[PDB]
């Protein structure tokens, strides 16, 4: 009667049904794609019913095929998501630091600064937005046809 | 807004246009009824073209 | 962006879609997790009730022709609600025309 | 929708995946997959604690890749609480990305230009840097070695003399690596993007959860003159088929209309006849057909919930 057990009438056998029936990187990749929401699939449940998951997940991470959330105590895969973007690692650490160093100016002044440098600004200053009698025996017969 | 149609006009449309007949014979009656087809046809861009 | 959108059915958030390819056109609503699915055949709908634009509430209800069946839906954005309403207006109007012709003949 | 929206999304996806860590991709991707997303829903989508979510949201907000919107909510069953929603304002993110890309490229170019200038000098003791002009006036009487002011000690030549090529390599790599961003921006400039708003973003909403507590609705307070910073941004056709019986019926209706039409101009009876002599005013074939059909048949055989609502 339980749902986590599968019956085999051919031999009359009970099998340990798993939440997700994935035993190959191809199956996992399509399962993540089929998700209608961004709720990652738990790796705790993924490991059950599948001998190795860390090895396969690590290879996909190197290939940039999926996004993996890893613990902080030690590198261990947790809830994963399908990678809809490009290569996960494409920027050298020396340039990430430079990006961190750069500080954006005040937003109200940023569009003006870009125009000074010749770059078209895709924004506007918020300050520029502007908010934007006789015969009373006919009590109600007379309809107001004032204009035509 | 109402538009009046007659069988003689219906035959004329098929004779003067084979595309309309092509989409009529293979659809009416299989999926829905004739009156919806003509209302569907008029609202479509095919009638405008 | 004129046949799909977010809607709340029976206090359950989900996606509401209009399927016109399959005749007759039917209104299908599915929960985000897929646990609950509701399908309504538009041919059975008699009237389309919608809340006034002057009220903060944004419900849209379809009533089926005969204890008549009643289906109520709630939306999030007025533009989405209006877009669905305009499309649904065309479907209900045509099916009403077919019913008049069918009974008339 | 529009092709440009995908281009903007792709630009954001590349920027977050390259210039930010791992958890940043998860947060922004979730807010890109869905429209305005409640903070509570975002936590459970990624299953990351509030403390861990803080650094990610804060940094993304600082770079203006994500916008915030706080509105008062009044649950029918609980006391009112302020809710926070996160979405993406494409003009803001594109504006921020464009400036940062220029700054990083400009900084390397300026740094590359700086490295081409003479090295300079420094004092090992006080660690005070001296330019060539400044070091010339501090040399000793014997004019053999430069002398420090604070320390009165010989100076040491500065480094960076061999980096003339290293910085050139650094600039070469970044331009090649950052190619997709410029290409995406070039297409973005060609088109025109419409600024996003909390209400506008809700049109594309994909509910995160089944029974999310946060109400994904924008009910602005009636006729409110208050303005907050950065919270403002720039028929049926019926057809009737007329048959022969209906055609004559329409003719009868048209004939009736014509008969009534003349009446409004018809002269009255008083007007017609001079009324002086009148009083004052005031105070069987079927059988024949069957035998024919039988006879012709023989010939062929021979020859052969109460709320206000309106009806839409
Ligand atoms: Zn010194």
């Amino acid at each position: 009667k339980l749902d986590r057990i599968e019956f085999d009438p051919k031999k009359g056998t009970f099998k340990y049904l798993s939440t997700y029936d994935v035993h190959s990187p191809s199956e996992l990749l399509k399962l993540l794609r089929s998700q209608v929401t961004f709720k990652g699939i738990s790796c705790k449940d993924l490991k059950d019913g599948w001998p190795q998951c860390d090895e396969t997940i690590n290879q996909l991470e190197e290939d940039s095929k999926i996004l993996v959330l890893r613990t902080k105590k030690d590198k261990t895969p947790r809830y994963v998501w399908y990678n809809s973007g490009g290569n996960l690692k494409c920027i050298d650490e020396e340039f990430v630091k430079m990006w961190e160093n750069v500080q954006l100016p005040q937003f109200a002044e940023l569009p003006r600064k870009l125009q000074d440098l010749g770059l078209k600004p895709a924004s506007v200053d918020p300050a520029t937005i502007k908010r934007q009698i006789t015969n009373t025996h006919m009590t109600g017969i007379l309809k107001d046809y004032s204009h035509r | 807004v109402n538009v009046n149609l007659s069988r003689e006009k219906i035959l004329n449309i098929f004779e003067n246009y084979p595309i309309v007949k092509k989409a009529y014979t293979d659809n009416v009656p299989k999926n829905f009824k004739e009156p919806e087809f003509w209302a569907r046809f008029f609202s479509s861009k095919l009638f405008r073209k | 962006m004129s046949h799909s959108g977010a809607a709340i059915f029976e206090k359950v958030s989900g996606i509401i879609a209009i399927n016109e390819d399959v005749s007759p056109a039917e209104l299908t609503w599915r929960s985000t997790d897929g646990d609950k699915v509701h399908t309504v055949v538009l041919s059975t709908i008699d009237k389309l009730q919608a809340t006034p634009a002057s009220s903060e509430k944004m419900m849209l209800r379809l009533i089926g022709k005969v204890k008549p069946q009643r289906h109520m839906f709630s939306f999030n954005n007025r533009t989405v609600m209006d877009n669905i309403k305009m499309t649904l207006q065309q479907i209900i109007s045509r099916y009403k025309d077919a019913d008049i012709y069918e009974e008339k003949r | 929708d529009r092709p440009i929206d995908d281009i903007v999304k792709n630009l954001l996806k590349f920027v977050v995946r390259g210039f930010y860590g791992g958890s940043f991709v998860l947060v922004l991707d979730a807010i890109l997959f869905h429209s305005v997303l409640a903070e509570d829903d975002l936590k459970q989508l990624l299953s990351i604690n509030k403390t861990e979510l803080g650094p990610l949201i804060a940094r993304l907000r600082s770079d203006r890749l994500i916008s915030i919107h706080k509105q008062r909510e009044y649950p029918p069953n609980s006391k009112s609480v302020e809710r926070v929603y996160y979405y993406v304002k494409y003009p803001h993110a594109i504006d921020a990305i464009k400036w940062k890309v220029h700054q990083v490229v400009q900084r390397l170019k300026d740094d590359l230009d700086k490295n081409s200038e003479p090295n300079g000098y420094m004092c090992p003791i006080c660690l005070t840097k001296y330019t060539q002009l400044e070091a010339v006036q501090l040399l000793n009487f014997d004019r053999t070695e430069f002398l420090c002011s604070l320390c009165d000690e010989p100076l040491v030549e500065d480094d960076s003399g061999k980096k003339n090529k290293e910085k050139q390599d650094k600039l070469n790599r970044l331009m090649d690596q950052i190619q997709p961003i410029i290409d995406s921006l070039k297409k973005i400039d060609d088109s025109r993007i419409e600024e996003n708003t909390f209400e506008i973003a809700l049109a594309r909403l994909i509910p995160p959860q089944n029974q999310s507590h946060a109400a994904y609705t924008y009910n602005p307070k009636k006729g409110s003159t208050m303005f907050r910073p950065g919270d403002s941004a720039p028929a049926t056709l019926h057809i009737n088929i007329t048959t022969a019986s209906d055609e004559v019926a329409q003719r009868e209706l048209q004939e009736r209309q014509a008969e009534e039409k003349r009446k409004q101009n018809a002269v009255p009876e008083w007007h017609k006849q001079s009324t002086i002599g009148k009083t004052a005013l005031g105070r069987e074939e079927r059988e024949n057909e069957k035998t024919l059909n039988d006879y012709y048949a023989a010939l062929a055989k021979k020859q052969a919930l109460e709320d206000e609502f309106e009806d839409v």
